[PDB]
């Protein structure tokens, strides 16, 4: 586990907009662009955001990212039960020469 | 995956010689980068 | 379909050798970095390394240098993660990862599906 502070527990009604904040050292997020990931439980992870905003194939338009230097934000608008998964702020970084991962963001509905 | 026709290595070697001119010579460079966030102003002394 | 395929659920004994396989198919194989990542269950996401298959150039985890053995063969289209010695900390779900270098960034868009190596006692 690397120095990438992430809220481990999120919640909200279906249709809400969560904001996952991520911060750390400036060699992590200030240097390399922040990426965002999502892993469903007992499954494989998948990338959501690269280049601070851009998404790969298979990623919905609800997930949007922003980088303010060392700080970062993932906005996910219009929640449903698909967000029962831990979301990672990660990047390939040259801090300790690794694809450094975050603390997860697992959400449930109530 | 192979290096061949229309597919070269992303890095090529420096051709650097003493016969090369000063514009075609290697320079040692440093980029001091600062960012103003709320933190202790770190490297501080030349003022008194 | 671009996919890094790991095998089924693996059972071995500690201390011995084991070379986990990861087939690369559906894409130009030696055109992206292949990342081996660990997931011990109940933890935040762990990193082991990432390897270019053309010359086995691995950007390592500086705290596991020499412990984990990396290899990735081009013509077999397979990344191989080997440990000459197995332990109780190896018991984890490992994943592969494909980097989206197709005119983009350093994110890992395609992943391995996950394979647990265990010892039963």
């Amino acid at each position: 586990q690397s120095v990438l502070t992430q809220p481990p527990s999120a919640s909200g009604t279906p249709g809400q907009r969560v904001t996952i904040s991520c911060s750390g050292g400036s060699s992590n997020i200030g240097g390399n662009p922040v990426n965002w990931y999502q892993q469903l439980p007992a499954t494989a992870p998948k990338l959501l955001i690269y280049n601070n905003n851009q998404r790969p194939s298979g990623v919905s338009d609800r997930f949007s990212g922003s980088k303010s230097g060392t700080s970062a934000s993932l906005a996910i608008s219009g929640l449903q039960s698909v967000d029962e998964a831990d979301y990672f702020c990660a990047a390939w970084d040259d801090s300790l020469n690794g694809v450094l991962f975050g603390g997860g963001t697992k959400l449930t509905v109530l | 995956g192979v290096e061949g026709f229309n597919c070269y290595f992303p890095l090529q070697s420096y051709g650097f010689q003493p016969t090369n001119g000063v514009g075609y010579q290697p320079y040692r460079v440093v980029v001091l980068s600062f960012e103003l966030l709320h933190a202790p102003a770190t490297v501080c002394g030349p003022k008194k | 379909q671009v996919q890094l395929v790991q095998s089924g659920a693996e059972v071995k004994k500690p201390g011995e050798s084991l070379k986990i396989s990861c087939k690369g198919s559906g894409y130009s194989f030696t055109s992206h970095w292949i990342g081996w990542v660990r997931q011990k269950p109940g933890k935040g996401l762990e990193w082991v390394g990432i390897i270019h298959p053309y010359d086995s150039d691995t950007r390592y985890s500086p705290s596991f240098q020499g412990l984990v053995t990396f290899s990735a063969d081009k013509s077999s289209s397979t990344a191989y993660l080997q440990w000459s010695s197995l332990q109780a900390s190896d018991t984890a779900i490992y994943y592969c990862a494909r980097r989206t270098d197709q005119y983009g960034s350093h994110g890992m868009d395609v992943w391995g599906q996950g394979t647990t190596v265990t010892v039963s006692s």
